[PDB]
């Protein structure tokens, strides 16, 4: 309810301006933020081609 | 009373004095009616027996430090940099705490058909009316009031127990939760269950009922409000707790 | 000399009349001034304005309402007894 | 030295002790009341339990093991039901009227005549104290009326008597050095130095039933700012029991109506299996 | 006290005079016993050796051959310091300042450690007198002995690489909770090497002839493992004792020398002394008169003599 | 330090009445300068 | 979501509670669609949301069929259904009309 | 090691280029990412069946 | 200046405290301004007479 | 403030946490209090006295005799807005002493006696110097 | 000095009063140094640390932790003790009660556990309020360091069985360590946890060093100087132990701190540091059992 | 009606329970308040992350 006896609508076609902007794939700093303090080896069966 | 220390002299002054009741009957009752807030947030914390170490472990090592770190791995009560021979368990203090002090939840196995009508009621954990008040003044009575399960339960009068896996001697609360055996109790965490399952402390405990209720504005608690997760009481800093249970 | 309003009373003999500061310049502060300079007229003070004390209320024990329930009485050497304790009939 | 500065900083040690001596001599009179709050509460039983305790003794007496049981089985009900009554029923009235009047005389008069009585400005002797906190005394007075408030009499008997307390004003100074000649004489000129540059005492005397009490609250006066927990607050520790993961007995497996707690039509209705979850 | 003074030598930055006021109860390492001394040998520029600054193991070796001193009273002319090594004869219990993240205990021995913490650098800077000041961090001594073993072994990993880069950091500490991370920036070799050798050479002498009979009972240790609580908790998971399990060697000459009793002597001679030969000697003990059981971070605790 | 501290030496020269009393340290993040009474100070003499 | 906006703040409650009276809103009422705050000087808003790091749920529901039951309080509102779910208000605004 | 709806984060090999070899030369552990292709790639603790 | 209350036993003994805090003037300066139009000054001067 | 003042009495991490959860629910409850259950005549009255009694009285000043109405002094201010004070007048507190006030006129201090000399020669200029300066020559003989 | 008072609790009997008359001059341990103390800080029941009775390890943790106090004059309603640990060095002469060895004119005597001697000797119990005062034994520094390493060596032969360690002459006397009839069976269960501590710190380190030093010197001033002072000592111990025993760096250096952490525990546990000195005046220089001795404050 | 609000969206998992809502909470799912800390100099951001 808005500023009245109004009722509004927030149906999930609302999400088109938020996520569909091409920054969703932009994860370069995240791998750049995690790759220091390096991990131990984690028996890579399915990580290796 | 003087004492010379670093800096300068330091005078200490004390005046010895005493009191008396000076009333043949009861005087000065004290009611209790308003509450500010709970001190604890009323619960949801596992109990960790790996805090204690009195129990003899598994003999196969492949099961020993597999099942040990399977539980301890991330518990809010989980011993990291583990148990020194001399030292403390080092409970993990987290960075921020919101709702207050934490309560501790402990567990006793029960059969599934120990009917719920025994609950919804002020009923007792160990399935038996266990207090030293209830007996019939025989002075060998309260081991039989707590264990003689050829007799009945004074709490639930048509039967002997409510839980055979709680009530009797060596009935597995008797091994885990009795401080005379103390597989636990090397832990700084206050067990909530030590008030029950203790035949030694309820070994007649006091029985003159008239003196008994004035000690219920007394009897310094098992708990201390000074820690993040509640601990068993350090011998300093008494608290004059009410504690009817 | 540094505080100029202090030198409005000279209280002593300006007496040598020799070429100042062409000597040893041993002075901790000295100013070779022409006819005028603006710093001569500056007036400044950092002032003290307030100090307050609270009353420390010496409250006797025979004032409050809880004096009624007690009958306090003088007895020295109560440290010397192991028992001075009271016995009563009914 | 002959400098007045030597005398002037000699002043500022005297005006250091002259505030400190009153601080420790004050601390006993402050400490005198704090003992009384311990020694009353040490002998105070909780009054949700003594209102049946007297009416157990309102008989001949019984130890025949039957009355001992029926004492306990009523005693646990009075505590399980009416313990926190004010606040449990604060919406009501004319029960809090009845709640105090038994609390006014649940105890019994001691073996005591004082010989020095606290008056009521007419003639009336006072027979109770009723120490309460500051927070409770506020909402109690304005809704549960109310009296003439002046204590005509409170005598300075042999109870505190600071004439015996004047020794450590001089002897502690005598224990060190020649400060003994000073520390008693300085207290004479300290009366205007530190302060500024059988009698009546105000109190509150509510009369209930046919009785009279000095209803007075502390901690706004004589416990504040001293880092002391106010002794009329405390802890009730109650252990709780929750059965977890048990199972419905053979009789109570009904629904109380046909259509209720029904899932969407392609769903198992998970309420039909033994529960392991618990909610509180 | 056997009073020792350090004067304010030359000039004052006017807020930095107040910076010397809030250092009351700290520790100055002055490498002497003087009735008066300049402030030049006080600061960390004197701790810096020829050309190079010590590491946090070298500062242990730098705090070896100097003398700690307690700030007693702060004048604008001098600073009176009491010589800890001699003048600890204080029934007045001359007071110290706890500058440490750990709330201690009552009754702890207290030894001094260089600032190695991630957030308690204790760096105060003087620019009129160009000096840098690192105050030591007073800590409880088992927690102090838990630190020095880490930092040398971290420098033991400075000799050999071999392993993959994911090493156990030796940089998470445990006191009842309280995850602590310290600084790992530089490891000078000679401070590691001389500390490593005394760890080697003392562990040489701590083995004797009758010591060898004890080595037979290594499979006897795991027999207690699956049948009690105390032993199984005593036996560490990250131990070689669980790894080495997967005999008199007679040579018996005379047999009246008490060979088993003589084993525990010389083992205690050198392996019994491993905390104090690597680190500084504890001489400070927690002793509060008011019955306070702990001492807050930033407080002024009363200090008594050698433990 | 002392240009706040002289005010406590000026508070040693008192005229100013403080009306209501609560704990000072709860308002530690309010004042410009705080001093603490601990029974004595070797500086104030 | 700026930890620096947490990191820059202190914690002593002697000083904290008075900025809850007068703090700076990031929003300004002086534009048609609300904006990031210009250097148009200050606001002196109340704003408890920063000091508590909180937010409030309002009366909302997945369907109007729950929202009709949401009227006249939380006495008898259908909190959930088959997959449909309601959130009753919890706010300083509870009890009020608008 | 789970950060984003459209990607994955898993402790893989250090340097090895993917279309090659039989066994990876297990040295140091360097973590890397990959693209989640579909909506079904999200884990089933974050979606009931 | 704070009082104290003498307890006993396991709680530690107390000793009187003193406070001595110092506070600083802040200086505000508030402003008013007004105008005289050009026609009025020579009228007030006595010029345009 | 009203819970916050209660913890400033009696003198601590558990006391810190038990404050804040209690505080944020009390904020969600006891705010916008006049519009919420303003029908309760009783609720506003005790809410007014906590407005009246929560703050700390500072050191009283003897000079400004701001008392009015035949001799009872004035100890509060309570500046509100327009419609609230009318509504507070109309039903809740129709409680009027008078409408009559006896304020005072200004006070002052001008650098006259020695304050001049302590400012243009010395730096420190004591407010009400001469009453202090005499008494600094009075205390040492007591 | 700074004499501290310990409060006598309520109603005790005359033998409980006479039990307080057989202890004038003993040694008492206390947690804090409050000028008025109670008896609840004193008793052996105040030594509970994990919910059970402490062992000789659990005492020697506290015996190195809390503070010694020596009762000069016994009192009704009070206990006066001028404590040792306060005061400047070699001042405040105090008086002790000897136990069976001498306590010569010097020696710097050390407080230590009761069950290294007769266990229910000096475990003086109050009968009325039902508490137990287990007074420590003041032994001088050579023999105190001697007997502590013998019973734990005797605990080894009592651990896993198949000379006799218990004779141990003094300068003149023959000191019977064995109080056979009921004590020694209680000895090996009251030093029970302690023997495991002397063992596990040896089995860990020796089996750590023999995979440390072969992993060192090739992974150079410490290299050649490793066996320089250890020529035919460590390599001979490498010849003797590594043959008749068994033979990993990232758990190894993790075990390096942990053993040496346990090592720093034991040095505070063991070795029984001197706390008070006998250096009297005008005595016979030799103290006997049951006789007083002027004892001065600091080592 | 007046000035507009601005709705922003944050990717959340579908099986994050409604019981976390109908309650005053962070939008991030974890408490982050610096007032929740206890002055340890690390109970900043390591509370949040």
């Amino acid at each position: 309810w808005g500023k009245d006896h109004q009722v509004l609508r927030l149906s999930m076609e609302n999400a088109v301006g938020t996520v569909c902007h091409p920054s969703l794939m932009n994860i370069d700093a995240a791998v750049g933020g995690v790759n220091h303090d390096p991990v131990e080896a984690a028996n890579p069966y399915g990580a290796y081609v | 009373a003087r004492h010379e220390t670093g800096g300068g002299v330091n005078f200490t002054l004390t005046q010895p004095r005493g009191n008396v009741d000076l009333g043949v009957g009861y005087t000065a009752v004290a009611a209790t009616g308003t509450v500010r807030n709970p001190v604890t947030d009323m619960g949801n914390l596992p109990q960790n027996f790996y805090l204690g170490r009195g129990a003899p472990p598994l003999l196969d090592n492949a099961a020993a430090v597999y099942l040990r770190n399977a539980v301890v791995a991330g518990n809010r009560l989980g011993p990291a940099q583990p148990l020194p021979v001399f030292g403390c368990a080092q409970v993990p203090r987290r960075a921020g705490m919101d709702h207050g002090q934490d309560a501790v939840c402990e567990f006793i196995a029960t059969p599934v058909a120990t009917d719920i009508n025994y609950f919804r009621r002020p009923c007792n954990p160990r399935g038996r009316a266990a207090g030293g008040v209830y007996a019939g003044d025989k002075e060998g009575d309260v081991i039989a009031l707590m264990y003689d399960h050829g007799q009945s339960d004074p709490a639930r009068p048509f039967a002997a127990t409510a839980n055979p896996w709680a009530s009797q001697r060596f009935s597995y609360g008797d091994l885990l939760y009795n401080g005379a055996y103390h597989l636990n109790g090397a832990s700084p965490v206050l067990s909530p269950c030590f008030k029950f399952f203790t035949a030694a402390d309820i070994t007649a405990k006091h029985r003159c009922l008239e003196r008994l209720i004035v000690e219920t504005g007394s009897a310094v608690s098992t708990a201390t409000a000074a820690s993040d997760v509640q601990f068993k009481r350090p011998p300093g800093c008494r608290e004059l707790v009410e504690d009817p249970c | 000399g540094y505080r100029y309003a202090a030198a409005i009373l000279p209280t002593g003999s300006i007496l040598s009349t020799i070429e100042v500061a062409s000597h040893r310049r041993l002075f901790d502060f000295f100013a070779a001034v022409r006819s005028d300079e603006n710093s001569l007229y500056d007036v400044e003070f950092d002032a003290l304005l307030g100090s307050y004390c609270n009353t420390l209320s010496l409250v006797r024990f025979l004032e409050l309402g809880l004096s009624v329930a007690c009958v306090c009485t003088k007895f020295p050497e109560l440290a010397y007894m192991n028992e001075g304790r009271v016995q009563f009939e009914v | 030295d002959g400098t007045g500065i030597s005398l002037h900083r000699q002043l500022r040690a005297i005006q250091q002790l002259a505030r400190n001596v009153q601080a420790v001599l004050g601390a006993f009179e402050r400490g005198t009341a704090d003992q009384m709050l311990h020694v009353l509460l040490e002998k105070a039983p909780p009054l949700a339990l003594l209102l049946p305790m007297q009416r157990y003794l309102d008989n001949g007496r019984l130890a025949t093991r039957v009355a001992r049981a029926t004492l306990v089985a009523e005693l646990k009900r009075s505590f399980c039901d009416t313990s926190f009554f004010l606040g449990k029923a604060g919406h009501r009235r004319e029960a809090i009227e009845a709640w105090l009047v038994d609390l006014t005389t649940a105890t019994q008069p001691s073996v005591a005549v004082p010989r020095l009585t606290h008056a009521d400005t007419r003639g009336r002797p006072v027979d109770g104290v009723l120490v309460t906190t500051a927070a409770i005394k506020q909402r109690l007075l304005q809704s549960f009326l109310k009296v003439e408030d002046t204590e005509a009499d409170v005598p300075v008997t042999y109870g505190e008597m600071v004439l015996n307390g004047a020794n450590l004003v001089t002897a502690l100074v005598m224990g060190k050095a020649v400060r003994s000649l000073d520390d008693v004489g300085r207290h004479l000129l300290d009366m205007q130095e530190e302060q500024l540059e059988t009698t009546r005492v105000r109190a509150d005397l509510v009369a209930i039933g046919d009785r009279l009490v000095f209803l007075e609250a502390l901690e706004r006066r004589i416990y504040a700012a001293t880092n002391v927990p106010y002794p009329l607050v405390g802890a009730m520790d109650l252990t709780f029991v929750l059965p977890l993961g048990l199972f419905n007995p053979a009789m109570e497996r009904f629904a109380a109506h046909a259509g209720d707690l029904v899932p969407a039509p392609g769903h198992p209705e998970p309420r039909a299996f033994p529960p392991r979850q618990l909610f509180f | 006290c056997f009073e020792a003074d350090i004067a304010i030598p030359s000039g004052i930055s006017r807020p930095d005079a107040a910076a010397l006021q809030r250092c009351e109860g700290r520790v100055v390492f002055l490498p002497t016993i003087r009735r008066q001394l300049a402030l030049a040998d006080v600061a960390h520029e004197s701790f810096v050796s020829g050309g190079v600054s010590p590491d946090t193991l070298g500062l242990l070796l730098a705090y070896r051959r100097r003398f700690p001193a307690v700030i007693t009273r702060v004048l604008p002319t001098r600073i009176v310091a009491c010589p800890v090594d001699l003048g600890l004869t204080h029934a007045g219990t001359v007071n110290l300042r706890n500058t440490s993240p750990v709330d201690l205990c009552n009754g702890d021995p207290v030894s001094l450690v260089p600032p190695v913490f991630e957030g308690q650098a204790t760096d105060v800077r003087l620019e009129s007198l160009d000096l840098t000041l690192r105050f030591p961090v007073p800590l409880p001594t088992p927690l102090a002995r838990e630190i020095v073993a880490r930092l040398v072994a971290r420098g033991i990993r400075d000799l050999n690489p071999r392993t993959p880069g994911e090493l156990p950091d030796l940089n998470v500490l445990y006191y009842n909770g309280a995850r602590l991370s310290l600084v790992a920036d530089v490891q000078q070799l000679a401070s590691v090497n001389t500390e490593l050798r005394s760890l080697v050479l003392n562990m040489v002498y701590s083995i004797t002839e009758g010591t060898t009979l004890i080595l037979t009972l290594i499979p006897r240790l795991l027999a207690l493992s699956a049948q009690d609580g105390y032993v199984n908790a005593l036996l560490q998971m990250q131990s070689v004792t669980r790894e080495a399990a997967q005999a008199p060697m007679l040579m018996q000459d005379g047999e009246r020398r008490l060979p088993l009793y003589e084993a525990l002597v010389a083992w205690l001679a050198h392996a019994g002394q491993l905390g104090d030969i690597l680190a500084l000697a504890p001489a400070v003990r927690v002793c509060t008169f008011d019955g306070a059981a702990v001492v807050q971070s930033g407080d002024m605790a009363p200090v008594i003599r050698y433990p | 330090r002392d240009p706040p501290g002289y005010r406590y030496a000026a508070a040693i020269l008192p005229t100013g009445s403080i009306l209501s009393t609560i704990e000072v340290a709860s308002h530690r993040r309010l004042f410009d300068f705080f001093a603490a009474v601990r029974s004595d100070e070797n500086s104030l003499y | 979501f700026t930890a620096a906006d947490i990191t820059a703040k202190h914690r002593c409650l002697e000083r904290l509670i008075v900025e809850t009276g007068s703090a700076v809103s990031t929003a300004t009422a002086a534009s048609d669609v609300q904006f990031k705050r210009p250097p148009g000087c200050r606001e002196l808003v109340e704003d408890p949301c920063g000091l508590f790091q909180e937010a409030y749920p309002i009366t909302c529901a997945s369907d109007p069929a729950l929202l009709r039951s949401a009227r006249d309080g939380e006495a008898h509102a259908r909190e959930t259904h088959f997959t449909q779910y309601l959130i009753y208000d919890a706010s300083p605004l509870k009890g009020l009309s608008l | 090691l789970e950060l984003h709806p459209a990607f994955d984060f898993f402790a893989g090999v250090a340097d090895v280029e993917l279309p090659g070899g039989e066994v990876p030369p297990a040295g140091p552990g360097a973590i890397q990412a990959t693209w989640r292709v579909v909506n079904g790639n999200l884990p089933l603790a974050l979606c009931p069946v | 200046h704070q009082p104290l209350i003498a307890r006993d036993g396991p709680h530690p003994v107390e000793q009187p405290v003193h406070n001595y805090m110092t506070k600083v003037i802040d200086r505000r300066a508030l402003n008013a301004a007004f105008s005289l139009a050009t026609e009025a000054i020579a009228l007030l001067t006595g010029e345009a007479l």
